[PDB]
């Protein structure tokens, strides 16, 4: 009762490159109430260590917060992001395009 | 158009934990000051290289300030449970936010004094700084409370004088700081998204601040149509990004061009596939 | 400078 479906944006930091170290983040905004689970799937196995920022919100109220990540990518490797909060029936999982 | 806000959260769970208090500053939309109740050691911080000129006074002043809210949210917060009927073992949230617009001139524009419960508007101090707007029938009660006791001439007293006062001491801090601008860095991307058919990707990265302007045409008309345009993320490292694309017929991309708007740029960046 | 409120809600 305190609803707001977050929006959801997975990306590097950089232009990728199979083979070089590149941060991945998972721009999540647009949710209330704050507390929200963010995991970070490299080949839909859960990726440890997945540091988060502090939390702000907007002028709305409502809130949001960059998760991310170190890594390497490659040709196969695929990574996503899945977020749960209350106000999605369920987690959403969202895949990185490297072209996005 | 300088400005200053102090956005703060108050967040209840169940548990045996007391709620978390959070307290974030900003000057011209730039953080520069944070507290956290969940912080081993609870305390204003800088979060800003110019806010590195005050001294220690100055911490332990604001710190307190922030001690204070913190059980005036955690009291606000179990007022508004008996005001809803609401029961005791969830999750609510309590947020304000206050501060000061100055003109360019120095001058106060407006100020602003605004609570939020559950993330819908409760109740705020309206622009004459004297009179309120209750959102909602317990919104009423408070209301009453506080014009009995004649809070809006105490929060009125910070806007103009504490708010305006202080904000034009970090200003002269920190202009050189702010002012500080980061010119992107654009390029574009080839994608194979048809036949007959392909996707150009008009990337703009490293850029500060945030505002941007991407753009695509055809020699001549902007093309508004068929383009794709992402909200501005940030990389994580202080500066933003954004792209912009458009269907485009296969070898005929490199008639396409894009230009990129930033305050950073001696002129806007034209660039093509 | 923060503010500081007066009177709870």
């Amino acid at each position: 009762m305190i609803q707001k479906t977050p929006q959801i944006q997975v990306y590097s930091r950089h232009p990728p490159e199979n083979g070089k170290p590149n941060i991945l983040n998972c721009y999540v905004t647009q949710f209330h109430p704050p507390h929200i689970e963010i995991q970070m799937l490299k080949n839909g196995k859960k990726i440890p260590k997945v540091e988060m920022s502090d939390m702000s919100f907007s002028k709305d109220w409502s809130f949001y917060i960059l998760a991310h990540t170190e890594f390497t990518p490659t040709e196969t490797d695929t990574y996503a992001c899945r977020v749960k909060h209350d106000s999605m029936a369920e987690p959403k999982t969202v895949y990185w395009d490297r072209d996005m | 158009p300088h400005s200053m806000r102090y956005f703060e959260t108050a967040v209840s769970r169940p548990g045996l934990e007391e709620p978390r208090y959070i307290s974030v500053g900003y000057v011209d939309n730039k953080e520069f000051v944070r507290f956290d109740s969940d912080a081993e050691n609870p305390r204003y911080e800088p979060r800003a290289p110019w806010m590195e000129q005050e001294g220690p006074e100055y911490w332990e002043r604001e710190t307190q300030k922030a001690k204070g809210q913190e059980q005036w949210f955690r009291v606000s917060l179990r007022n508004l449970l008996g005001y809803y009927n609401q029961s005791a073992g969830g999750s609510h949230t309590l947020q304000q936010m206050s501060g000061c617009d100055l003109g360019s001139d120095w001058r106060l524009l407006r100020g602003y004094l605004q609570f939020a419960y559950e993330g819908r508007d409760y109740i705020a101090l309206n622009e004459d700084l004297k009179t309120w707007t209750a959102a909602d029938m317990a919104a009423q009660i408070t209301r009453r409370k506080w014009e009995q006791s004649g809070a809006a001439e105490h929060y009125k007293a910070y806007l103009e004088g504490e708010c305006v006062e202080w904000l034009h001491r970090y200003l002269k801090n920190g202009n050189a700081t702010l002012l500080r601008t980061d010119s992107p860095k654009a390029h574009v991307t080839h994608h194979p998204r048809s036949k007959g058919e392909v996707t150009l990707r008009c990337w703009a990265l490293g850029f500060y601040p945030a505002d941007i302007t991407l753009t695509w045409q055809l020699n001549g008309e902007e093309l508004t149509q068929d383009m794709e345009l992402v909200e501005t993320r940030p990389a994580g490292d202080g500066t933003f990004q954004k792209w912009a694309s458009v269907v485009v017929p296969l070898g005929k991309e490199q008639n396409y061009t894009c230009r990129v708007y930033h305050e950073g740029l001696p002129e806007p960046l034209t660039l093509r596939w | 400078a923060a503010v500081y409120n007066f009177a709870t809600m």
